[PDB]
């Protein structure tokens, strides 16, 4: 089990209590000075009690707290700063929701004297409340309780999980790279493509520059695949008939002759005299067929080539 | 010489500057004096069976009828019969008129008549646990519920139907909600006073 979406956190920073007294008024486990009032004796031991709920108009004295509780040990004495502990997380509450962060809350905390004995309870030495608003952020918000004799200060920031985003940690985005898409998340859970791709699900590969639009596709970025009787790079240049020799297309599968050339192939020289000078003697030659030739010899020349 | 006319044996052909007249051997394919007649290889074509025939160079076009194709429009083309699915484009072998089919996305085979099991390529498309579940010639997810879109990425907001009752803050949970009665309220939908 164990669903989140994000946690409220809360770090106590400092406590100052010079004189080491409950809110009763009354000493932590000491004795009165009989002159000036000074309490003498072993101070506070001063742990935390956090209770977040559900924001509230008129705060409660009492109800459950709805988003969660929890306490630190023993964290000081009377008078204690942490703000520059670092890697300390005994002063640390960390409250998980599994619900969209609603922005509104309400959040109480006390300082508590840890009891001398097995037979005493605790008592409070100051308690907090506050409402507000706030809103998914890596940044702490700093608070201060100073209104007691004693004070303390505190700071508080809501983090989403990973793969949740927007102010109640309810938008998802989960980075992919496979048949189904190929795209990281932004800051905000927007989906950018992968370079390559492109579509909303970054599932539509981006051809080869130039690939024709009509005869061309591409499964995988920087490709292009040619429809049927299409070729070449930009697949905008037709085949001609298979067994085409010496002709060009326009269309698939055409065969038109080049200068000189005969035949559905144009495989038959229509200039076989001008390829190959076959008369001899000064013969003068002639395209009879295609592929053929027949010479027309001078005066004592006889054959097809006018050898005597 | 045959310089003073500028086009003189007009395809192909050779001037020959013979003091009793001029002369042109020719290439294959023309005839006449200048050889300007094309000759009518049509006539002699292998162009059959209601082709219409265009005369080339020593060559010759056979336009084909709808039911044929070919270099003589001596086969019949496959794709006569619609051998291939819709949205598969039915193209035809010039050699031996067989169809050639190009599937559209989601199908494959010969006749591009078989879905793609797009759950069978090794990657789950649905978010949060869902199920791909295959579709002919496509997919869908089932999702869990509390999420729906096309790959289980929205969270339903139940808390869109108000059931929480007398201003209660009510709690968007995955598959359900959650309601924080005002004081001197109780209840699943905080429905009961006192
Ligand atoms: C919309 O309001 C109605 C009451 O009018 C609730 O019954 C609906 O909640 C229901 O569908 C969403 C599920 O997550 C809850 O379990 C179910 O009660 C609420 O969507
Ligand atoms: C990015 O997400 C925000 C929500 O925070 C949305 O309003 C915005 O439309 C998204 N970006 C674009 C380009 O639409
Ligand atoms: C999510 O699926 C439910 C089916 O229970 C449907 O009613 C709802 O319109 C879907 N939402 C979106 C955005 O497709
Ligand atoms: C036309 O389509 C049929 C199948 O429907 C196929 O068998 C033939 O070969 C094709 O010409
Ligand atoms: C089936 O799958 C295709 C993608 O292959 C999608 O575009 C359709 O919306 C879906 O029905
Ligand atoms: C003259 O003869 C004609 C038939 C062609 O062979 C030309 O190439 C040549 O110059
Ligand atoms: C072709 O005819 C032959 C017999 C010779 O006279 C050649 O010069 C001419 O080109
Ligand atoms: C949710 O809790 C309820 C009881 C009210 O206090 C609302 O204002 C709050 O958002
Ligand atoms: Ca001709
Ligand atoms: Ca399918
Ligand atoms: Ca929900």
């Amino acid at each position: 089990a164990d669903p989140r979406l994000g946690q409220f956190e809360l770090e106590i920073l400092s406590m100052q209590n010079v004189n080491g007294e409950l809110q009763n008024g009354n000493c932590c486990g000491g004795a009165r000075n009989p002159g000036d009032r000074k309490c003498t004796g072993d101070e506070c031991n001063t742990y935390f009690k956090v209770c977040l709920k559900e924001y509230q108009s008129r705060v409660r004295a009492g109800g459950p707290c709805s988003f969660g509780s929890g306490s630190t040990p023993v964290i000081g004495g009377n008078t204690f700063n942490l703000k520059a502990s670092r890697g300390n997380d005994r002063n640390r509450i960390v409250l998980p929701f599994s619900f969209a962060w609603p922005r509104s809350y309400t959040l109480l905390v006390e300082a508590w004297d840890s009891s001398n004995d097995t037979i005493q309870p605790d008592s409070i030495i100051e308690k907090a409340s506050h409402s507000g608003m706030i809103n998914p952020s890596r940044q702490w918000q700093t608070l201060k309780q100073n209104t007691g004799i004693a004070h303390f200060e505190y700071r508080i920031r809501v983090t989403c999980d990973d793969h949740y985003y927007g102010f109640g940690c309810n938008k998802f985005c989960r980075p992919r790279d496979d048949f189904f898409g190929h795209y990281a998340c932004d800051q905000n859970g927007n989906k950018t493509c992968m370079e390559g791709w492109m579509g909303p699900e970054c599932n539509k590969a981006i051809c080869r520059q130039g690939c024709s639009p009509k005869h061309g596709s591409c499964k995988l970025p920087g490709d292009c695949r040619c429809q049927y009787g299409w070729q070449g790079l930009y697949c905008d240049k037709c085949i001609p008939h298979p067994g085409c020799v010496h002709g060009t297309c326009n269309e698939p599968w055409q065969c038109l002759c080049e200068t000189n050339w005969g035949g559905q192939l144009c495989d038959k020289d229509l200039n076989y005299c001008g390829t190959h000078q076959p008369c001899l003697n000064r013969g003068t030659c002639s395209n009879t067929g295609p592929d053929k030739y027949q010479c027309s010899c001078p005066e004592g020349y006889s054959g097809p080539n006018c050898e005597a | 010489e045959c310089q003073l006319m500028p086009n003189a044996c007009q395809n192909g052909g050779t001037c020959h500057n013979s003091h009793g007249g001029y002369n042109c051997v020719c290439v294959n394919g023309w005839t006449g004096e200048d050889c300007s007649e094309n000759i009518d290889d049509c006539a002699s074509a292998a162009c059959f069976q209601g082709a219409t025939c265009h005369d080339r160079v020593a060559s010759f076009y056979c336009e084909c009828p709808h039911g044929r194709t070919g270099l003589l429009c001596h086969l019949n083309d496959a794709c006569i019969s619609n051998p291939c699915n819709e949205g598969s484009n039915c193209d035809t072998n010039p050699v031996n008129g067989k169809a050639i089919c190009t599937c559209p996305s989601g199908y494959t085979g010969p006749a591009c008549s078989q879905d793609v099991d797009e759950c069978a390529l090794g990657a789950n498309p649905c978010e949060h646990a869902g199920k791909c579940l295959n579709t002919l010639g496509s997919f869908e997810c089932q999702c869990l519920q509390g999420y729906t879109g096309p790959r289980c990425e929205i969270d339903v907001n139940e808390c869109i139907s108000n059931p929480c009752q007398n201003d209660a803050t009510c709690l968007d949970q995955i598959g359900e909600f959650q309601c924080i009665c005002m004081p001197g309220y109780e209840g699943v939908y905080c429905e009961s006073g006192r």
